[PDB]
């Protein structure tokens, strides 16, 4: 070998449907999906969730 | 029958905060107005935001400048918070100019006669060097809803410049939109009921026109099932 040429690609991927994000108790599951800001449930202060 | 909503008093707890009240409403309209007004103002509302940035020294995203406290990650992720707002025209490009030590906040930008900074005390960097200089041109254009990292770069077809920093561009302008039916007294009748709306915002868009531009694109909506075309 003559020489080493490491290029480094940086790739900043967003949660989406299917990624396994997961609680720390041991919950389980996937994106089911991403639905609106305004479909979200809301309290009485309408906070979305 | 039928009477119709009015706008009452439009009160500013805050320059994001405000109550927007419709005093004559009917039976069975408070809830359905409520919800009406909610969703169209927190789902498509023209509003400012940034959509590229260039910072003068570094080369992409990753890459932290000499001098600054911050990664030039972050100071993207604290220009998404910049609350901007453009009337004169529908894209403008920012200029900011700081040297020497000190948080250098949004006040500091070179604002035009067409552009106001609604939050002129955003801590956009902070600078911890006399010697190092921060040189940012910051594009802000209107637009709606969200318009995550992965479409315009197919109106331009790869960002040809290089250096530029691409950022999730959130126009919404509105951040908290609720509801409240209350009964309402007055002298005609004897059940009516206030529709009291909390909106915050991010101070770019005033209340009555943001009720005024939800309210024009319901009856646009709306336009089609009035005349049923077929």
């Amino acid at each position: 070998v003559l020489k080493i040429v490491k290029v480094y690609l940086a790739v900043k991927r967003r949660i989406q449907p299917g990624d396994k994000m997961a609680g720390r108790h041991g919950n389980k599951g996937v994106i089911s999906k991403i639905n609106p800001i305004e479909d979200m449930p809301y309290d009485e202060n309408g906070t979305p969730v | 029958e039928f009477l119709k909503p009015r706008l009452v008093d439009i009160e500013q707890v805050s320059s994001t905060h405000a109550k927007v009240t419709l005093e004559p409403l009917e039976r069975g309209f408070g809830h359905t107005l409520g919800n009406a007004l909610r969703r169209i103002l927190l789902s498509s509302m023209p509003g400012c935001a940034v959509t590229e940035v260039e910072i003068d020294g570094v080369l992409h995203e990753y890459s932290t400048k000499e001098g600054v406290q911050e990664d030039i990650l972050e100071i993207l992720l604290n220009l998404k918070g910049l609350a901007v707002r453009v009337q004169g025209k529908d894209e403008v490009i920012l200029t900011l100019n700081k040297s020497g030590i000190g948080p250098v906040t949004a006040a500091d930008i070179t604002h035009d006669g067409d552009v106001e900074i609604v939050k002129p005390q955003h801590v956009i960097c902070h600078l911890t060097d006399e010697n190092a200089s921060i040189s940012m041109r910051i594009k802000v254009q209107r637009g709606r809803g969200y318009v995550p990292a992965s479409t315009r770069i197919h109106s331009e077809e790869d960002e040809r410049p290089i250096g530029r920093l691409l950022v999730d561009a959130c126009y919404s302008p509105v951040e908290r939109i609720a509801y409240n039916v209350e009964a309402a007294r007055v002298e005609q009748r004897t059940d009516l009921d206030k529709l009291v709306i909390e909106m915050e915002t991010n101070g770019t868009i005033d209340p009555e026109e943001a009720i005024r531009r939800a309210a024009t694109i319901l009856a646009e909506q709306l336009e089609a099932f009035v005349d049923l075309r077929d």
